[PDB]
RNA sequence: UGUAACGGGGCUAAACCAUGCACCGAAGCUGCGGCAGCGACGCUUAUGCGUUGUUGGGUAGGGGAGCGUUCUGUAAGCCUGCGAAGGUGUGCUGUGAGGCAUGCUGGAGGUAUCAGAAGUGCGAAUGCUGACAUAAGUAACGAUAAAGCGGGUGAAAAGCCC
RNA sequence: CCCGGCGAGGGGAGUGAAAAAGAACCUGAAACCGUGUACGUACAAGCAGUGGGAGCACGCUUAGGCGUGUGACUGCGUACC
């Protein structure tokens, strides 16, 4: 049969290498190295679908800290009292609603207090 | 005595950046026979501040 | 119109014709043709011919005046090596390598 | 491969790579590695393997409804204009026409038309009577091989 | 929903002046880390500065207890083969007494472009008098 | 004319050891 | 005049007139969904909080498209132990435009 | 080598004890979708339709399901100079190997569908051949017998002729 | 016909379906070497990516919206066999 194999190795690294673009160095036109470097991209992609919601939990979570000492209450004394007056409003709302409109986070502050005391 | 990795095209643009030439500046034009010379340099007719010296 | 002029297996190497390349890229022609008189490198010689040929063309085909030109770009590429051997000490052989240059000079208003 | 059998360098203290013979399945210009062979593949379908496929085709054949049954076929001299014109009559354009008795007449205009079978009812085959779309069976040819697969 | 994220064109910075006639080191210089990451702004983010400018007034008499203003020394290494320079806490007073409250932030504070830029907006002083009175600085109780 | 005077490099001859080995 | 409303986990801030990306509701394309678990309103310093929702509030919105989402690789990949994983995601979304707001 | 035996700044608590209350905290668990397998059980079977519980980290290995290439049959059929292969770009789509459509270049072949046979898939073998890098415009220009000036020749003379 | 050295090489004209088919000749990929344009880069530490992300420029429209190119700064992150 004889099958000649070089437009299957074209299709395979031409695909390879436009995964790779904009890598620097030799990293994004030898094959050899941007293999290592798609495997590699691909690898830590895997790893920070799950790190992005730590870092934006700990981002909200700082934001929050932030809004409540401005409101005069600790993070975790806020969200104590928001767990006994019974609210279910989650850390990104409750951030998000910290930054852009600061009054019904009074409102949340102040609910709070009145459930914690 | 010999190298241990391969170096980039970056280490070696910017090895050769001082390597590149510079131009001479301006050339003196003799002021009696029109033409252009180095300073201080007779030119090809001969002229040199205005007196043809040579043959 | 841009005129082009191309000297093809220029008997230098690019790296070499680069740095004349450089010092001229980008201006009259007139004062370039002075640059390369008085520059005193090989790669003078061989970009004074193209320009030469250049402001030649410029000036026969189209029909444009001398004062007018400028050299907007001019560049040096690689061309096709021809490959001789150096004897060297203890029996080894060294392929060594004559570079070629392809040295093209557009010029125009 | 037509080379010779000296190992091309030493084995220890070159630069190079352990190599020991040029015609080497690896080197360039080198035997291939598992070389081909003149070889049979002839496939052994059984006696009545064969027969119960020709039972099948022909069971397909008249219920796909593809089989035109004839009580002869025949042509006076061998012209193909005429058995081609005897054909268009007839209203096939592919057809295979196996026959029942020898008609070397049959033969003769039925050799260059390009999508006309000329064949006997003893050398039929299943690739040509599944791949041609109109069988003509003489009914000669039908008591031949009722014979032949009783 | 992206959530916000502080942009530095349009992000505003105040300016802060803190009295350290007698404050204890650490906590202060933890309370100046904190405003100077600018942890006390709900538009925080992380790669964004949004700090505030401190200027730390009388920063000699800043008190230490135990016994650490004879005990607490300080190193760094010149660069030189023997050269690891140590000077005590009164001593580096007596030297330079700025560098203290300068080292401990230097400390605290993060490390890299960002760090370094939330310590340049960090100037101390020795004295009780400032030449920032043009910024007009609020006081802070910290 | 054309000419294209570049033969292949046979170079590697031999060697030896000839070095002061660590035994 | 926003409101803060819960839709399978994920809570969204919404104001009237808004397009939004839930992840795939089993209703038909171009119906509207009555979403009742609202958990805010905001209204200019006229706020209410749910506890743990608001008692008087609906929020209808239409749903304007269907679709998948980008498509995200994934690769498993274990160094010096030959295996590596290549696989595809899609997530199905669902865009809705909020209208009413109670 | 340089503090150097909290990780560091630092801390008389920001240390240790005993009692708590909160919170942070993983890819654990819960929520929302999505995929597959293995079980139950009825079905209404184009032999999987409604649920259902439960499982899915994986080397050596065992089992199962596929994609793609070249040639043969289907094929004197279909697409193709109103532009085939191939090359380069984009957009869509598939669980992945992949697939399709199109713009540019090319200028004559390609091949559905279902099957069949393999010289059937490369990143590693101090692998083989070709090409091009790198060191780098760096070492070197091959006897430490030695050159200098004028005149000729040419577009051009340190080396040629006188 | 012109530049050049009565050279090499080129530019216009010409044959040509095609000269980006011109003999160093079909197609002309990759490594490699340059040029032109947008963005970044001269207080900055490390498998050079990935998550986030301002700005800038270029393309589009119920202004909203986006994409495409770049990526300051930042959390994580010690190649492959
Ligand atoms: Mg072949
Ligand atoms: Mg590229
Ligand atoms: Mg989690
Ligand atoms: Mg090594
Ligand atoms: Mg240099
Ligand atoms: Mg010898
Ligand atoms: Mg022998
Ligand atoms: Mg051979
Ligand atoms: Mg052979
Ligand atoms: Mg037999
Ligand atoms: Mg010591
Ligand atoms: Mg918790
Ligand atoms: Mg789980
Ligand atoms: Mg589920
Ligand atoms: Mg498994
Ligand atoms: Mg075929
Ligand atoms: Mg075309
Ligand atoms: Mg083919
Ligand atoms: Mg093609
Ligand atoms: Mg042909
Ligand atoms: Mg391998
Ligand atoms: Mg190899
Ligand atoms: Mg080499
Ligand atoms: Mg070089
Ligand atoms: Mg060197
Ligand atoms: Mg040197
Ligand atoms: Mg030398
Ligand atoms: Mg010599
Ligand atoms: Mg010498
Ligand atoms: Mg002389
Ligand atoms: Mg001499
Ligand atoms: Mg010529
Ligand atoms: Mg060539
Ligand atoms: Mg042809
Ligand atoms: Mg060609
Ligand atoms: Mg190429
Ligand atoms: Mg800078
Ligand atoms: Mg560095
Ligand atoms: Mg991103």
């Amino acid at each position: 049969a004889r099958v000649k194999r070089g437009v299957i190795a074209r299709a395979r690294h031409k695909k390879i290498l436009k995964q790779a673009k904009g890598y620097y160095g030799a990293r994004s036109r030898v094959y050899r190295v941007a293999f290592q470097a798609v495997i590699k991209a691909g690898q830590y992609a895997y790893r920070d679908r799950r790190q992005r919601k730590r870092q934006f939990r700990q981002l909200w979570i700082a934001r929050i800290n932030a809004a409540a000492r401005q409101n005069g209450i600790s993070y975790s004394k806020f969200i104590n009292g928001l767990k006994k007056a019974s609210v279910e409003i989650d850390r990104k709302i409750l951030a998000d609603i910290a930054v852009f409109d600061k009054v019904a986070f009074t409102a949340l502050v102040e609910k709070a207090k009145a459930a914690l005391a | 005595a010999v190298q241990q990795n391969k170096p980039t095209r970056s280490k070696r643009g910017m090895r050769r950046s001082h390597d590149a030439l510079t131009a001479v500046t301006s050339l003196s034009v003799d002021k009696t026979s029109g033409e252009k010379h180095l300073r201080h340099h007779i030119t090809a007719d001969g002229y040199y501040r205005g007196r043809k010296v040579i043959a | 119109m841009e005129t082009i002029a191309k000297h093809r297996h220029a008997r230098s190497s690019a790296q070499k014709v680069r740095l004349v390349a450089d010092l001229i890229r980008g201006k009259k022609v007139s004062q370039a043709l002075d640059i390369l008189t008085y520059t005193n490198k090989k790669a003078a010689v061989l970009v004074k011919k193209v320009l030469e040929s250049a402001i030649a063309n410029a000036e026969h085909n189209d029909g444009a005046d001398i004062d007018d030109l400028k050299v907007t770009k001019i560049f040096v590429d690689e061309g096709p090596s021809m490959k001789r051997i150096m004897p060297r000490a203890k029996g080894r052989a060294d392929r060594i390598l004559k570079r070629t240059s392809h040295i093209t000079v557009v010029v125009s208003d | 491969v037509t080379g010779s059998g000296k190992k091309p360098w030493r084995q220890k203290g070159t630069g190079r790579a352990r190599s020991g013979s040029i015609k080497s399945p690896i080197w360039r210009s080198g035997g291939v590695t598992f070389a081909a062979r003149p070889q049979d593949h002839s496939q052994k379908v059984n006696k009545k393997m064969y027969r119960g496929a020709l039972k099948s085709i022909l069971s397909e054949l008249v219920r796909q409804d593809r089989l035109i049954v004839v009580e002869k076929f025949s042509v006076e001299a061998p012209k193909t204009k005429l058995l081609a014109q005897k054909l268009k009559d007839m209203a096939l354009e592919d057809v295979l026409i196996i026959t029942g008795e020898l008609d070397e007449n049959l033969f003769l205009a039925a050799r260059n038309l390009h999508k006309v079978d000329v064949r006997d009812a003893t050398g039929i085959d299943p690739v040509s009577l599944i791949a041609f779309d109109k069988v003509v069976m003489t009914a000669d040819a039908v008591k031949q091989v009722e014979e032949m697969l009783a | 929903m992206k959530t916000f994220t502080a942009k530095p064109e349009t992000v505003k910075r105040d300016w802060y002046v803190v009295d350290a006639t007698g404050k204890t080191l650490g906590r202060l210089a933890t309370e100046l880390a904190r405003r100077l990451r600018g942890k006390h702004k709900a538009e925080y983010t992380p790669h964004v500065d949004t700090g505030d400018y401190i200027i730390v007034l009388n920063a000699d008499k800043v008190a230490v207890t135990g016994n650490k203003r004879t005990d607490k020394v300080y190193y760094h290494h010149t660069g030189h083969i023997g050269g690891i320079k140590q000077a005590t806490f009164e001593e580096m007073i007596a030297r330079r007494p700025e560098r203290v409250i300068e080292i401990a932030v230097k400390g605290m504070l993060p490390k890299g472009p960002l760090g370094r830029a939330m310590f340049r907006k960090l100037k101390v002083y020795a004295g009780n008098e400032h030449n920032h009175a043009a910024q007009q600085p609020q006081v802070l109780d910290i | 004319a054309a000419a294209a005077a570049a033969a292949a490099a046979a170079a590697a001859a031999a060697a030896a050891a000839a070095a002061a080995a660590a035994a | 005049m926003y409101a803060v409303f819960q839709s399978g986990g994920k809570q969204h801030r919404v104001s009237e007139g808004q397009t939004v990306r839930l992840e795939k509701l089993d209703i038909a394309t171009g119906e509207t969904v009555e979403f009742a678990e609202v958990l805010m309103i905001a209204n200019g310093e006229e706020v209410k909080i749910g506890v743990p929702f608001v008692d008087g509030g609906v929020i209808k919105a239409e749903v304007v498209a269907h679709g998948r989402g980008e498509k995200v690789k994934i690769v498993k990949f274990r160094r010096r132990k030959h295996y590596r994983k290549q696989q595809g995601h899609r997530q199905w979304f669902t865009d809705v435009k909020i209208t009413g707001i109670s």
